[PDB]
RNA sequence: CGUUGCCCUCGGCCGAUCGAAAGGGAGUCGGGUUCAGAUCCCCGAAUCCGGAGUGGCGGAGAUGGGCGCCGCGAGGCGUCCAGUGCGGUAACGCGACCGAUCCCGGAGAAGCCGGCGGGAGCCCCGGGGAGAGUUCUCUUUUCUUUGUGAAGGGCAGGGCGCCCUGGAAUGGGUUCGCCCCGAGAGAGGGGCCCGUGCCUUGGAAAGCGUCGCGGUUCCGGCGGCGUCCGGUGAGCUCUCGCUGGCCCUUGAAAAUCCGGGGGAGAGGGUGUAAAUCUCGCGCCGGGCCGUACCCAUAUCCGCAGCAGGUCUCCAAGGUGAACAGCCUCUGGCAUGUUGGAACAAUGUAGGUAAGGGAAGUCGGCAAGCCGGAUCCGUAACUUCGGGAUAAGGAUUGGCUCUAAGGGCUGGGUCGGUCGCGGCCGGCGCCUAGCAGCCGACUUAGAACUGGUGCGGACCAGGGGAAUCCGACUGUUUAAUUAAAACA
RNA sequence: AGGGCGAAGCCAGAGGAAACUCUGGUGGAGGUCCGUAGCGGUCCUGACGUGCAAAUCGGUCGUCCGACCUGGGUAUAGGGG
C-alpha cells in the first residue's frame, strides 16, 4: 500500500523469505522425497493471508 | 406592475404549487424579506436573520420577534396586557 | 540571510567566536563580503573596489577569507 | 505547458492541502504548500463586528513565537477589546457610579427626614 | 546610434568556396528596409568589403539576425548549406565555418 | 541550592480510555546525486519545538534630580530622595518592558450560491538575442529557448464596520448591483491589516541556452558569450478580498495557542537587584514506525494480462458559446491474445437509391426530416407565471471598404528672480475642450464576386390537433416491469 | 463546462390633479429549460447470448444547484435489520 503498519510489514517480510526455491544440495541428502518447494506463491495468482 | 401583473415575489416559483398556495406565500414572502425600522437607532435595517430572530445591521441589536414579521400581533397584544396588569399590581 | 550597511558592523560580526569563512564575491560593480555564522549568513555590499581591497586586509586572526571563483 | 503534481501523499484538494505556484531558480514551476490565513482577534465587547487593529493576524499557535508588542496594543484592555467599547465602558462605569452616589444621597436625606 | 554588424567569412573564402564581392552585391540587393528591397532604403544602411569580412552599418533600428537569414538564403542559393554553418562568433558578429 | 518526608494552605468539573495516513494539528526549501531512493542522500540557505543549571554574552530594567562642599572649568567627593520603559490629540506606535491562584475574551472554529475587483500560473501580441527548419519562387522567416526557493528587510497593490478636523437639503456621496450620512456625508489629513506582487539579502558562485576547448581513458573537467525590453484581456486555473441572495436548512468538536481584568507577591537600596508572555546574538538535543513500484483496456476486485467495476490533483494551440465534437504541440502508444491470401452466401456496423410516400406493420418499430446563429413572426388555452425554439418565414460564404463604440499624457504660456529645472507675481484658464501617443475587440451598413455555394466537416429540437392517467421536480423492482406504482 | 428564460429590488423618462400607470434599462430569482463531466438506464424488444461480461457493448435516451453525486468513518443483524 505504501502506508504500512509495522505488524504488516514484518508479516510480508517473512512471506517474502518463504518463497525461495529449494537448495539443490537437499536433493542429494540420504532419505529425500522432496523434488520442488510446492509452497511457492506468485503475487499475480494467490493473494496472501490478507 | 412593470414586469408582472399579479405574481411579484412569487414569480420565482413559476407555474408550480398552485395559485392559492402561491398567493398565500406572497404575503409572508414579502414581509419576511422586508427591511423594517430598528426602533433603537431608527435606521431601516431590521432584517430577519433566521426564523424568529431579526437583526439590525447598524444597531447590532438582535431581536427575538415573529417568524415572518418583526412583530406578531399576538406578541403586541400580550405586551400591552402585561403592562396593564403590572400597573394594576404595583399602583 | 542578512544584509549589512556599515563596514564596521560586518567587521564586528566577523570578529565573533561563532564565525568562520568570510568569502568575498567580486561581482564587478559590487564586491560582496559573505561571512557565515552559526545562525545567519551575513553579507555586506561594498560598491567601491579600492575600499573592498582595503577591507580585505582588515579581517583579523587568520579566518578562511576563501575568495570566490 | 508544464503541468505539475502534488508534493505530498495527500491527493485530495482539502483545507490542509492548499498550494501555490512558484518558479524556482532551476526554472521549473513547482507547488509550494501554503499556510492557512490567520485572523485578527474580534472584540471582547461582542457587538463591534470589526476585528481588532494593531495585532498580527496569524494562526494562533504562532503567537507563541511573536513578540508581546505584535500581539496587543498599549491601552487598558489592549488587543482584547476595541477602543470605542473601552471609552464607552469607561464613561458608562463612571456615570453609573455617579448616579449610585446620587441615589445614596437621596436615601440618606430620606433617613434624616424620617 | 550606430548599429555595426560584421559577418566575417574568413576560411570559406580562403578555401575559395564562395566570393565575398558577390555576397556583398547580393546583400546590397536584398537587405530590406521598411519593406523596400532595393536601394538600402536610401542612404541608411551601409555595406563594407574587406576581402573576407563584411560589415553592415545602420543608423535606423536594424536586427542582427536578419544578416543570419540572408547569409543562410545566400548559402542555399550557392548550394553551400551542407558544409557551411553560420554562427555568432561574438556579439555584433557572425562567422561562416565548416562542420 | 536542590531533592525528598511530614504538617498546614488551595483546587469544581465531568469522566478511565478508544475513535480521522481527506477534519483540527508548531516547524523545510533551492540545487545536485542513483540501474532502482530522495522536501529523507550531498551542497547551500533556513526553520520550529524542548532544554540552557552554575546563567554563555551583550542590550532593556537604569542609572536622573536635589542639596552641600571642593575645583578657574571639565568635574570629584559628602549626603538626601525618585526610578517595575517611553512616544503620539487619537486610531495607535516603538527591540525588551515584573507578577501567582482567580476571572473574561479571542484564535483553533465554519453552509451553499451569485456578482464584482486585486494578485499570480498559463495563453496572446509587439519587438531584442542564441540555436533551428524552410529557401524552385516568396518569406527582416517560421520553431524552440530566453530563470530565481524558503526566511528576513524595504516598497507597491489591495482592504478597513479605525482616528482627528469639520459640519452636509438646491441634499450629497457612490456601486456592474447596491449601499452610506447629524448615531456625522462629502473634503482634507492620518492609523491598522494583508502584502503569495516587485526590489533586495539569499544569488550567480548555483540553473538553463548557446559557441568552444582539456581528457585514447577515468573524468560530475574547465572557458567564453547570453540569460533582454515592452504591451494586452467578460481570456482560462488558483488564490486573496469586498459585497449581496437562499433557508420552517443557519451549516463540528476538542487538543493546542494567545490577549486582556485583576493585583496576592518579589526586588535592591543610589550601583546595582529581582525581572524580561526577551530584544539581539551563543550552546545542546529531537527517539519510534511508514517511505520500492503499479494505481489500471497487464501489478487492485470481478476464477484470467476479462470491453465490467474502483476516490483525487495538474490540464497547452486552432475552430467554436463551450472542459462539445473535429485537427494539432508537449508527453505517450503500437490497434487491445496472432499473421498471410482471397472478396462467395448468410450475417454485424455503416451508406445510397428512380417513381410513389406508411399502401408496410399490433403499432411509423427502424431511419428520415428538423437542427446553430441573426432578423422578423408567434395561436388555442392558462394557475396570468407560462404555452414558446409554439407554428410560419427570411438571411448566412469569400473579398474590398465604411461607420460606430476606449485609454493615457500634455496649457499655470507673460515678467522677475534662483539653479533644460525650480520659486514668486501677474495674465491665461482649452472650464463647448483641442492636441499628440497607445490598445483590445465586437456590432451594423455598403460594393464586388462565385456553376445559388455558404451554420459547406464537426456540433445541432421534426412539428401540429386531441383524448386517458399522474399536478409538478423526486423515487422504484442490482439481473425481463420506470409506470398510471411509491413520494 | 457553456447557453436560454429573465422573478423581487433599483434607476431614468413619459403620463396622471391624485391613486398610481406606462416605456426603456438594470438586476439575476428558480427542487426553471437546453446541455457537458457526473449520476442514471427509455427504445432499438439492435449487438452479444458455450459472451469481453454469472447482466456486458453500441447508438438512442432521462437528469444535470438539488429530495444532486460521491470517498473514508460510524450506527442498525436474521422472524432481525
Ligand atoms: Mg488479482
Ligand atoms: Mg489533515
Ligand atoms: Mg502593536
Ligand atoms: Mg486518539
Ligand atoms: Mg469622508
Ligand atoms: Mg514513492
Ligand atoms: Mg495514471
Ligand atoms: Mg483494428
Ligand atoms: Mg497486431
Ligand atoms: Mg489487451
Ligand atoms: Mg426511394
Ligand atoms: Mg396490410
Ligand atoms: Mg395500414
Ligand atoms: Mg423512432
Ligand atoms: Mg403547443
Ligand atoms: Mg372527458
Ligand atoms: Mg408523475
Ligand atoms: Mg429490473
Ligand atoms: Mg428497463
Ligand atoms: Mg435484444
Ligand atoms: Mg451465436
Ligand atoms: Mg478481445
Ligand atoms: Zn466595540
Amino acid at each position: 500500500s505504501s502506508h504500512k503498519t509495522f505488524r504488516i510489514k514484518r508479516f510480508l517480510a517473512k512471506k517474502q523469505k518463504q518463497n525461495r526455491p529449494i537448495p539443490q544440495w537437499i536433493r542429494m541428502k540420504t532419505g529425500n522425497k522432496i523434488r520442488y518447494n510446492s509452497k511457492r506463491r506468485h503475487w499475480r495468482r494467490t493473494k496472501l493471508g490478507l | 406592475a412593470k414586469r408582472t401583473k399579479k405574481v411579484g415575489i412569487v414569480g420565482k416559483y413559476g407555474t408550480r404549487y398552485g395559485a392559492s398556495l402561491r398567493k398565500m406565500v406572497k404575503k409572508i414572502e414579502i414581509s419576511q424579506h422586508a427591511k423594517y425600522t430598528c426602533s433603537f437607532c431608527g435606521k431601516t435595517k431590521m432584517k430577519r436573520r433566521a426564523v424568529g430572530i431579526w437583526h439590525c445591521g447598524s444597531c447590532m441589536k438582535t431581536v427575538a420577534g415573529g417568524a415572518w414579521t418583526y412583530n406578531t400581533t399576538s406578541a403586541v397584544t400580550v405586551k400591552s396586557a402585561i403592562r396593564r396588569l403590572k400597573e394594576l399590581k404595583d399602583q | 540571510p542578512r544584509k549589512i550597511e556599515e563596514i564596521k558592523d560586518f567587521l564586528l560580526t566577523a570578529r565573533r567566536k561563532d564565525a568562520k569563512s568570510v568569502k568575498i564575491k567580486k561581482n564587478k560593480d559590487n564586491v560582496k563580503f559573505k561571512v557565515r555564522c552559526s545562525r545567519y549568513l551575513y553579507t555586506l555590499v561594498i560598491t567601491d573596489k579600492e575600499k573592498a581591497e582595503k577591507l580585505k586586509q582588515s579581517l583579523p586572526p587568520g579566518l578562511a577569507v576563501k575568495e570566490l571563483k | 505547458v508544464q503541468r505539475l503534481t502534488y508534493r505530498r501523499r495527500l491527493s485530495y484538494n482539502t483545507a490542509s492541502n492548499k498550494t501555490r505556484l512558484s518558479r524556482t531558480p532551476g526554472n521549473r514551476i513547482v507547488y509550494l504548500y501554503t499556510k492557512k490565513v490567520g485572523k485578527a482577534p474580534k472584540s471582547a465587547c461582542g457587538v463591534c463586528p470589526g476585528r481588532l487593529r494593531g495585532v498580527r493576524a496569524v494562526r494562533p499557535k504562532v503567537l507563541m513565537r511573536l513578540s508581546k508588542t505584535k500581539k496587543h496594543v498599549s491601552r487598558a484592555y489592549g488587543g482584547s477589546m476595541c477602543a470605542k467599547c473601552v471609552r464607552d465602558r469607561i464613561k458608562r462605569a463612571f456615570l453609573i457610579e455617579e448616579q449610585k452616589i446620587v441615589v445614596k444621597v437621596l436615601k440618606a436625606q430620606a433617613q434624616s427626614q424620617k | 546610434q550606430v548599429l555595426k554588424f560584421t559577418l566575417d567569412c574568413t576560411h570559406p573564402v580562403e578555401d575559395g568556396i564562395m566570393d565575398a564581392a558577390n555576397f556583398e552585391q547580393f546583400l546590397q540587393e536584398r537587405i530590406k528596409v521598411n519593406g523596400k528591397a532595393g536601394n538600402l532604403g536610401g542612404g541608411v544602411v551601409t555595406i563594407e568589403r574587406s576581402k573576407s569580412k563584411i560589415t553592415v552599418t545602420s543608423e535606423v533600428p536594424f536586427s542582427k539576425r536578419y544578416l543570419k537569414y540572408l547569409t543562410k538564403k545566400y548559402l542555399k542559393k550557392n548550394n553551400l548549406r551542407d558544409w557551411l554553418r553560420v554562427v555568432a562568433n561574438s556579439k555584433e558578429s557572425y562567422e561562416l565555418r565548416y562542420f
